[PDB]
């Protein structure tokens, strides 16, 4: 009774060529009447979500034709045709012969196809805009380093930090972030990154 | 012909109240049977609750971490839904939707957003420091329009957002920064 | 969970909101009827 | 028969039916391919 | 629980303009759900039954679009547009709340319209028999009293008039005859009597 | 497509047996559930009987008149129904359907005669007469089964024939009329084929 089930979940795209999204719940959801029940949702990023794909495969009106669906048993995969820019966004797994639901899930995500890239790693320990007042939290500096998945950590070692990240760079499609750490005044007497695109971790201290 | 239109919303330091409607259009709201959806910022999706169709009766359902904390209230009159903030605790701060249907989502309408908890202006490059919500920034006196980096702000221990941006040249800079209930700009260069 | 007549009432709904679209669009596509907005004239015996 | 358990099913599955019909026949009005038969031409030179 | 047609069960028509059947009911249906259980369906004459409309007016595929039904939950009726060739058998209105259906019921009839052209008498001397000809609109009464037992036949509304005729047959057996045949008419006045 | 044929039908005598077969073909037969119909020679049409899908499993419940009298079956590797029939009864000749869905009756199918009776193959009589005039009648009576053909003037004249509907007699026997018009060398014709009788009859007024 758990649609744990879900697609990879930071599938690509290229515009002009097809994609598929499949996810392959627990114990089958075919009721006895003779239909599934599962159902698609689409979010697109700054609105408010659209219902794409209602009971088995059925479009519901309105939707683009470029997109269908297939279902079975247990297994049900969300198939489209070309891919346009404005396809990008979140999809959902939803599933409706259970209890009333308590969460749509983790979703899938999905973004316009880019080659690796590596970090920028910029580093400022010197800090004065919060100098002489308090602690200025020091900063470390990431730029141009598709694929999004990356992380750092701090190390002079440190627990506590804040982070963000921008959307996709725009047309760069490379996801430049920033890194915030966490300090005080009493420990006031560095950034370490690693991601796929980078073959060796880099740390510096100036 | 179908619009939901829901309105009402703003800042409320915490244990209060407060309420929010759901307006109908078009349709024959009788039948159908409305709901709420609530998103955390940077999190996904939760329910909230739904009312039953009078054909059914007035059955409510308000799943959980709630039990009583919020009402929702039906009318047919008007073919307005009514949802009755009450002794909001921090983290229930997000943006509301109201959607049709019980268990098919349809149109959805759109969402609403409410803030928390208590503080008071304070004014900002780090850009720390600051609680109206919003903030702007004029890199350059608006002359630079390249290589900015704009970052979303950051939730700390005490609320007080605080920014960031930066540019980059192998070779004058302003960054600046504008705040709407206080215009507080500081301007100023840097050399490194 | 209301017997089981709690969700097939919502799908019956959106299959014939669907329905009565698709028909509308094939009536439209097929017999839409077309309005003439302006006219103009030249004709013999000084008709202008 | 179950009330509300099995009449509701055979209406839905009618709706369907229907609702697949209506949007076959639009695809099919909008854009049905056509087959080309037969071939003719008179070229310069010796073509015939 | 009980639903009647309540629409002229001949209903005469003719093409071009078109035509209504009503259908009263007992205490409306409205399902909980939002919708009528009621149907309707259409016999040709010597054809096997098809749906034409069920629940509401949503008529299926298949269906032509002059067709078309309407109403409120206890006053279903059916609305037909410009009226054409065949369409000619019975109408048949249809209930859901009940499912141990035992009958369809009487249904309506439809036929092409035309005059009120009286009958024709004739008799048959020596099982003996008094027919007609050419009576629309149909109907005949026969009360051979000179009563209890008889046979009759009625053929269809002749094609190429529409003008039914008829044959009733006195039912004898031999020589028991020791010694009344009149019709009456909706188009016609008192009847006429030939009797031997 | 979505075809439904029908077979097994044809004359039985007072407490035989007899079933019947429903085909049907172009769709998942599983998922919907069969119903018989039976409408009388000359009368409406009444549901009959009604057998769920296994999706629920459960079994029919029949009517009146023909609860205990006969049974269903039905089947899953060739999607065939049928039809048991048990002390078949003279009243029960009438046309049998098979259709679709158990509520809303769907595509239907073909139909079946099947007819009930204790009889055989006779000759008809004719007793015509011409009284005074003009529908000239030449009557058939005492002939089985239904299949006759009659004609005037060994098929001539054809304009006018008002030939009329069989009727059943009492004796299980049926009885015909044929007349035309002579608003005035006239000779009846008709062939029983079933019984191989010829008869060809003038009538004098």
């Amino acid at each position: 009774d758990v649609v744990m089930t879900q697609s990879p979940l930071s599938l690509p795209v290229t515009p002009g060529e097809p994609a598929s999204i499949s996810c392959r719940s627990s114990q089958s959801l075919l009721h006895s009447n003779g239909y599934n029940y599962l159902d698609w949702y689409l979010q697109k990023p700054g609105q408010s979500p659209q219902l794409l794909i209602y009971l088995g495969s059925n479009r519901a009106s309105g939707v683009p034709d470029r997109f269908s669906g297939s279902g079975s048993g247990t297994d049900f995969t969300l198939k489209i045709s070309r891919v346009e820019a404005e396809d990008v966004g979140v999809y959902y797994c939803m599933q409706s012969l259970q209890t009333p639901r308590l969460t749509f899930g983790p979703g899938t995500k999905v973004d316009i196809k880019r080659t690796v890239a590596a970090p920028s790693v910029f580093i400022f320990p010197p800090s004065d805009e919060q100098l002489k007042s308090g602690t200025a939290s020091v900063v470390c500096l990431l730029n141009n380093f598709y694929p999004r998945g990356a992380k750092v950590q701090w190390k002079v070692q440190s627990g506590n930090s804040q982070e963000s990240v921008t959307e996709q760079d725009s047309k760069d499609s490379t996801y430049s972030l920033s890194s915030t750490l966490t300090l005080s005044k009493a420990d006031y007497e560095a950034c370490e990154v690693t991601h796929q695109g980078l073959s060796s971790p880099v740390t510096k201290s100036f | 012909e179908v619009q939901l239109v829901q309105s009402g919303g703003g800042l409320v330091q915490p244990g209060r109240s407060l309420r929010l409607s759901c307006t109908a259009s078009g349709f024959t709201f009788g039948d159908y049977a409305m709901s709420w959806v609530r998103q955390a910022p940077g999190k996904g999706l939760e329910w909230v609750g739904f009312i039953r169709s009078k054909a059914y009766g007035g059955t409510t359902e308000y799943a959980a971490s709630v039990k009583g904390r919020f009402t929702i209230s039906r009318d047919d009159s008007k073919s307005i839904a009514y949802l009755q903030m009450n002794s909001l605790k921090t983290e229930d701060t997000a943006v509301y939707y109201c959607t049709r249907g019980g268990t098919l989502f349809d149109y959805w309408g759109q969402g609403t957003l409410v803030t928390v908890s208590s503080a008071s202006t304070k004014g900002p490059c780090l850009v720390k420091d600051y609680f109206p919500e919003p903030v702007t920034v004029s890199w350059n006196s608006g002359a630079l329009t390249s290589g900015v980096h704009t970052f979303p702000a950051v939730l700390q221990s005490s609320g007080l957002y605080s920014l960031s941006s930066v540019v980059t040249v192998p070779s004058t800079y302003i960054c600046n920064v504008n705040h709407k209930p206080s215009n507080t700009k500081v301007d100023k260069k840097v050399e490194p | 969970a209301s017997t089981d007549s709690e969700k097939v009432a919502e799908y019956l709904r959106r299959a014939t909101l669907d329905l009565r679209a698709a028909r509308q669009r094939i009536r439209e596509l097929e017999g839409e009827p077309v309005a003439v907005v302006a006219m103009a004239c030249r004709l013999p015996g000084g008709v202008s």
